[PDB]
RNA sequence: UAUAGGGGCGAAAGACUAAUCGAACCAUCUAGUAGCUGGUUCCCUCCGAAGUUUCCCUCAGGAUAGCUGGCGCUCUCGCCCACGCAGUUUUAUCCGGUAAAGCGAAUGAUUAGAGGUCUUGGGGCCGAAACGAUCUCAACCUAUUCUCAAACUUUAAAUGGGUAAGAAGCCCGGCUCGCUGGCGUGGAGCCGGGGUGGAAUGCGAGUGCCUAGUGGGCCACUUUUGGUAAGCAGAACUGGC
RNA sequence: AAAUGGAUGGCGCUGGAGCGUCGGGCCCAUACCCGGCCGUCGCCGGCCUACGCCGCGACGAGUAGGAGGGCCGCUGCGGU
RNA sequence: CUGUUUAAUUAAAACAAAGCAUCGCGAAGGCCCGCGGCGGGUGUUGACGCGAUGUGAUUUCUGCCCAGUGCUCUGAAUGUCAAAGUGAAGAAAUUCAAUGAAGCGCGGGUAAACGGCGGGAGUAACUAUGACUCUCUUAAGGUAGCCAAAUGCCUCGUCAU
RNA sequence: GGGGAGUUUGACUGGGGCGGUACACCUGUCAAACGGUAACGCAGGUGUCCUAAGGCGAGCUCAGGGAGGACAGAAACCUCCCGUGGAGCAGAAGGGCAAAAGCUCGCUUGAUCUUGAUUUUCAGUACGAAUACAGACCGUGAAAGCGGGGCCUCACGAUCCUUCUGACCUUUUGGGUUUUAAGCAGGAGGUGUCAGAAAAGUUACCACAGGGAUAACUGGCUUGUGGCGGCCAAGCGUUCAUAGCGACGUCGCUUUUUGAUCCUUCGAUGUCGGCUCUUCCUAUCAUUGUGAAGCAGAAUUCGCCAAGCGUUGGAUUGUUC
RNA sequence: GUUUCCGUAGUGUAGUGGUUAUCACGUUCGCCUAACACGCGAAAGGUCCCCGGUUCGAAACCGGGCGGAAACACCA
RNA sequence: UUCGUUAAAGA
RNA sequence: GCGGACUUAGCUCAGUUGGGAGAGCGCCAGACUGAAGAUCUGGAGGUCCUGUGUUCGAUCCACAGAGUUCGCACCA
RNA sequence: GUCUACGGCCAUACCACCCUGAACGCGCCCGAUCUCGUCUGAUCUCGGAAGCUAAGCAGGGUCGGGCCUGGUUAGUACUUGGAUGGGAGACCGCCUGGGAAUACCGGGUGCUGUAGGCU
């Protein structure tokens, strides 16, 4: 009662059947798997980002378009 | 001693006698040069060699059979020291026996499927150099017909070509007895030594 | 293998590296009435044989022999475990060589 | 049935070819993998420490994290059903850069000075990267020397 | 008349016990279970496989992934220029170690001749003996030479694999950082602005749910494993049944 | 040299109906091109059963299996 | 030996048989039946009896081994040994310690109980075969008999008829 | 305590068992220069060892060869030179390593605790192994840095139960105290059939559901083996190779033996030998017609056309023989 | 054919839990007897089958051959 | 307490 | 895993009211000895299986580990 | 035209032998009292500077050995795709494309960054 072990013959034509994808879109890449001191970096200055850059961003914006 | 009729063209990699094979028998052959051993380049002119045409394997024992074959009419036609053969093939592909029956169904089956060595062949290509024979000029003929005897004894179709070259170097004959008396070639015994021109000057201080 | 009386190493409660007191674990005598003991000894109890299944076919020949720290320094008490993989000869905490020495036996 | 263990194939591969074999040198460290780089993985045999496997040989990736002394690429890798972005942390000594993005960076800034020079002078440039032309209606010369007759030679062993 | 079913009885054959006995007959549980044979009922239209990965006391079976069908949703075209994709080619950039070739190149084998004279062993000579001297042989060295190696290799193809060929890109100016630190140093993030004509060919794409069948394969060109060989057993690509 | 009598398919064929090189014609498949008809899909038309009516173009094979339609059929129930 | 047996594929060399043996039991018992009772069979019976086996008339023999597996006897002199009981710790559950019934181990007997029965070397005035001898060896090493047997692979063993 | 009752007798396998583990994990080849890729393919291994053979720092260079030196020789000890890995790195191999990953010396346990991510197997599940980090306490070093086991590739284990460790943790059920019990997080006690059932044998008294997925017949492919021929000729043949033979080698035919496969047959193709009976083939024993001999005759041997006709009676064995 | 075991002075054997050449017979010398047997005092005889690996060190542990010895080869 | 055997004649 | 026993001079054993060591079989030297057997006397060979604590002092005291045997139910 | 210190490329830059070296520099050299570690100031450290380019070192050379590069080998061995091509097989030829290596011969043998000093 011997079997076929094994093998991949219609193999790549199953494949090539539904077209093997790229994962082909990651616009703004996930952060996950970063280092952590790096992390401590980054989230600290987004948040110092969101507090305070108003007023001299908004000075320069005013600046940049008197001179242009 | 299974015939020739099954161990046939090459259809296997090559197995030498190795350290993983450990199991192989001796050889049949054991010396390759039958004729005056140690003769010089200058004393037997021409050779006759010959060139194989199917790309077949060639066992021991047959390349036993067709050296005793040309040594026996190498010596009833010029004598001893007239010649010089060297068998250039040499036996290194191990064939291997699947025997059984050691009458009935009741030994083993196809369970045991690799076999132990039997006996050393030689792959063959097409165009290579069986035997070669080294003579004088007159002996043009007794060289062929030897090389036939051989023809008759090994297996398959391969033909014959006496060489234009100087015996067993690789340098011609039309160009050697003008060649070495002046500069380059140098006899060293049945052999031929080529100089370059890439030496230390001590080597031409030493020659000329 | 080898292991030497002391080491040390990071304990938890103080949070520093202290000397430890290296001893072999004992398993232990099993307690009476634990829950599985209980619940045995009441699966146990009544016509029904051996009703769970016992161990037969037994093909390791050693243990991870682990190691029972306890911290040196008074007051702190910290004992904890150790894991070294699998070992068929043990030394406790002696017998230590050397290297230039002649072998008289 | 094949032990599909790691490096079950290498006798080659992680080998150090030929008269290369002693200290790595040190520009291999002194690079600059920044992120988003394009970068090549190559395995060595005297750091056996971070080489990725024997499946990312040969491979090229992007750089998502650097550390202190490694790196950290994303590789396109082919299983049986998909390729898949994978997550691979190597050390500096098996990678180096891919010249085929800085060369492409190099078009790109000879395009651009291209096309300011055509904003300046009003000249049309065709800066696209035609393929290999057809040959033109060129003109041969065969002065001096007639054309040397070939035949085929004599067979001769 | 007595012995009645795991019981009887047996001068012992496991024979007999109502044509049934190596455990009788009738009824019930009971329509016991079966991964195992056989069968499964009208038409038309559209799409349409697999005998493969992994796991299981798994090998006639099942689970999972793959192949497949159905149900949609999000968008895109129809009016000098779009978004995106490819069993494809081109331009650049890496990767390998097979075919070949070589071993007067390392490792392992292997043939024959020559030259040199250190060493020991065996013969012959000058003759008390004496590396006092001589010839040959053995081993050693140097330059050669013959034939190879799936588990050898300096070199090294063809075929092939990965990547890039832009608006998600390039440059300029400025904030934040508890990361880093000679330095407003480096690096990340954030904000504002500028110009899209960025290799060929073809095509309108992305995505979600549910699920049947499948899990016994075979043949052929080419590359190959074992065997003497097979319409033999087992692999790789592609095609077919 | 092999066992029933038998196989270029047989009949036969030698200035070929054998062999190798070729020229021009000739025959056909559900293959190709044009055209008539059915169905599916896509795009679309009209304020003529809208679940109907047309218009254009490309395609139809298939076991296991999955869907859509049936003004195919049988029995009975309520409206009609 | 006469007898019996696979009715419906065997009639026997099979079973049974008298003879030879062995073991248990003196009735509050041996061997058995029964769900139950001091309920039954042997038992209206008592070692010339009942129950359980081996072999199978007569004659002649019953070789040697208790190492092994069984069966039996003995002793709290002696290791282990469960429930119950005793003592202690605590508030108690619980724990500990000693005391230790059968059996097993310790010792003996039993093989007409199951069973078992050895392989090398040197040796005789023609040579072989070999009385004899050294060593290893188990518990004992196949004794009296018989034989290519209904038992012998080699085998159609060798000689004779 | 088989007197009686219930249950089990692993899996792979060129049929099953016996043999082996190819059942779990590593090295090289097969493997066709990305990767993956089979067999009861090959050559091998593993269920360990190390408080140092881990970590750091410093110093030195190995195996071998030549030349010397009292006993000293083939090898005892010292010195000089050559010495690219020809040594060593715990062990099977592959890769890698020279002021080194080798040898020696000095300190030390980072072989410590904890949360995520990734690689390997892969279904992108787990285990084992590994990688780069992060946070504490640290070891070495002058600092640089290195180190959370072994220079790398393997050396090991789920649920449930038991045991140990930790918080001055939670619940012990109407409310408190104490003992006990349960839980939380991580170490151990294993499933070698290694992603894990707790398991002896026979049935010739056998039965059932099935299989030609799977053997014992024939038939089919092959011809190792058996048989029958040919080729060149070293020799036998008193001399002389080929009258008749023919070694050493080599090329074919046959299914009259045996072997190999499982392609048909498992809801049956009745399995040996003998008796009787018919047909066919030639690789011819004899007869008819011939050629050649070491053919004087007779008697033999080798061949050709040739299957028309014959090719026994018996003792033995079931016989084929 | 498969799986195990053995090989040591002339003979039968012991022996490593790594660092002997072990016991008896056989040969030879001496004493004892008038002389042989026997006894006593002694000596010689080893490639631990052959070739390699581990270790400072092997016959010893392991690998490959050589020559022998046990068990199986069953269902048709 | 143990301690075997020495051919044939030839006075 | 319990409870209990043997762990000792070349070998077999004895030896707690804990005060350093013996008996036999082995080796050597002596006593009578036609040769042996047998007997008698004197020596060598014991750090008592090892490690940790009590005592002035463990062979016998207490614990743990390492080989052998004995009965027990053996929930990963 | 050079050297020193740190280097990048890792033999075009190693190995053997022979010549040259004026100025700084590099070194050989001269001694152990403190820092120092050894059997020995041989190696490593401490304050030098009486001589020297003998050696390292830096240049040049060897019809030098190796290394790199270029012809030859060679459109040869191989190889993607194709045929109702040949041959009993073994293999071979062709269409379409890609295309290797040893012997043989020829040429070279260091290029540079930073910082500092001598002509
Ligand atoms: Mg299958
Ligand atoms: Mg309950
Ligand atoms: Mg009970
Ligand atoms: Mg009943
Ligand atoms: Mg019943
Ligand atoms: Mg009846
Ligand atoms: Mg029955
Ligand atoms: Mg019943
Ligand atoms: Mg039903
Ligand atoms: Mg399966
Ligand atoms: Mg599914
Ligand atoms: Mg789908
Ligand atoms: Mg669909
Ligand atoms: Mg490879
Ligand atoms: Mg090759
Ligand atoms: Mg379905
Ligand atoms: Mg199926
Ligand atoms: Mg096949
Ligand atoms: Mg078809
Ligand atoms: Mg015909
Ligand atoms: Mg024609
Ligand atoms: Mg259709
Ligand atoms: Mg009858
Ligand atoms: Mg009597
Ligand atoms: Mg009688
Ligand atoms: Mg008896
Ligand atoms: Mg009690
Ligand atoms: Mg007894
Ligand atoms: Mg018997
Ligand atoms: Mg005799
Ligand atoms: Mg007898
Ligand atoms: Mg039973
Ligand atoms: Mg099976
Ligand atoms: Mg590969
Ligand atoms: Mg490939
Ligand atoms: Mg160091
Ligand atoms: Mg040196
Ligand atoms: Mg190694
Ligand atoms: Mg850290
Ligand atoms: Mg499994
Ligand atoms: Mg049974
Ligand atoms: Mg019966
Ligand atoms: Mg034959
Ligand atoms: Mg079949
Ligand atoms: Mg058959
Ligand atoms: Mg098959
Ligand atoms: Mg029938
Ligand atoms: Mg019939
Ligand atoms: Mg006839
Ligand atoms: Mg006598
Ligand atoms: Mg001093
Ligand atoms: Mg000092
Ligand atoms: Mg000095
Ligand atoms: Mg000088
Ligand atoms: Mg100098
Ligand atoms: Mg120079
Ligand atoms: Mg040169
Ligand atoms: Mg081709
Ligand atoms: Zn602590």
């Amino acid at each position: 009662a011997k079997s076929k072990n094994h093998t991949t013959h219609n193999q790549s034509r199953k494949w090539h059947r539904n077209g093997i994808k790229k994962p082909r879109s990651q616009r703004y890449e996930s952060l996950k798997g970063v280092d952590p001191k790096f992390l401590r970096n980054m989230r600290f200055a987004k948040k110092h980002n969101k507090k305070g850059l108003k007023k001299m961003q908004a000075n320069n914006a005013k600046a940049m378009s008197a001179r242009a | 001693r299974r015939p020739a009729r099954c161990y046939r063209y090459c259809k296997n990699k090559p197995y030498p006698k190795s350290r993983f094979c450990r199991g192989v028998p001796d050889a049949k052959i054991r010396i390759f040069d039958l004729g005056r051993k140690k003769a010089k380049v200058d004393e037997f002119p021409l050779c006759g060699h010959m060139v194989s045409d199917e790309y077949e394997q060639l066992s021991s024992e047959a390349l036993e059979a067709a050296r005793i074959c040309a040594n026996k009419y190498m010596v009833k036609s010029c004598g001893k020291d007239g010649f010089h053969i060297r068998v250039r093939l040499h036996p290194f592909h191990v064939i291997r026996i699947n025997k059984m029956l050691s009458a009935d169904r009741l030994q083993t089956g196809m369970r045991g499927a690799f076999g132990k060595p039997q006996g050393t062949v030689a792959r063959v290509h097409i165009g290579q150099v069986i035997m070669s024979i080294r003579t004088k000029l007159q002996n043009k003929e007794h060289v062929i017909e030897a090389l036939r005897r051989a023809k008759f004894k090994f297996p398959g179709r391969q033909k014959i070509h006496i060489s234009k070259k100087w015996g067993f170097t690789k340098f011609n004959a039309d160009e050697f007895e003008d060649m070495v008396a002046e500069k380059r070639l140098i006899p060293d015994g049945c052999g031929v030594k080529y100089i370059p021109n890439r030496g230390p000057l001590d080597k031409w201080r030493a020659l000329h | 293998v080898n292991v030497p009386k002391t080491r040390r190493t990071f304990c938890k409660k103080c949070g520093k590296h202290q000397p430890h007191k290296v001893t072999q674990y004992k398993k232990g005598k099993d307690s009476l009435y634990a829950q599985g003991k209980r619940r045995y000894d009441r699966k146990q109890s009544g016509y029904g044989g051996q009703t769970k299944p016992i161990f037969r076919k037994k093909a390791k020949t050693t243990k991870k022999i682990v190691l029972r720290l306890e911290c040196v320094e008074p007051n702190c008490r910290s004992k904890r475990m150790l894991a070294i993989k699998r070992c068929k000869h043990f030394e406790l905490g002696g017998d230590k060589k050397r290297k230039g020495q002649v072998i008289q036996f | 049935t094949n032990t599909k263990g790691k490096r079950r194939g290498t006798r080659y591969m992680f080998s150090r070819p030929f008269r290369k074999h002693g200290v790595v040198p040190l520009a291999t460290y002194m690079r600059i993998y920044k992120k988003g780089d394009i970068v090549d993985i190559k395995g060595m045999g005297t750091v056996q420490k971070g080489m990725p496997h024997k499946c990312y040989h040969g491979k090229t990736g992007r750089v998502y994290n650097v550390t202190q002394h490694a790196v950290g690429i994303v590789v396109n890798k082919q299983v049986k059903g998909k390729i898949l972005a994978k997550r691979i942390n190597v050390r500096i000594e098996h990678i180096k850069h891919s010249k085929s993005r800085d060369s492409f960076l190099k078009r790109v800034k000879e395009n651009d000075q291209k096309k300011k020079e055509a904003k300046e002078k009003g000249t049309w440039v065709q800066l696209k990267r035609q393929p290999a032309p057809p040959r033109e209606a060129h003109f041969v010369r065969t002065n001096g020397k007639e054309p040397e007759l070939l035949e085929p030679i004599p067979y001769e062993f």
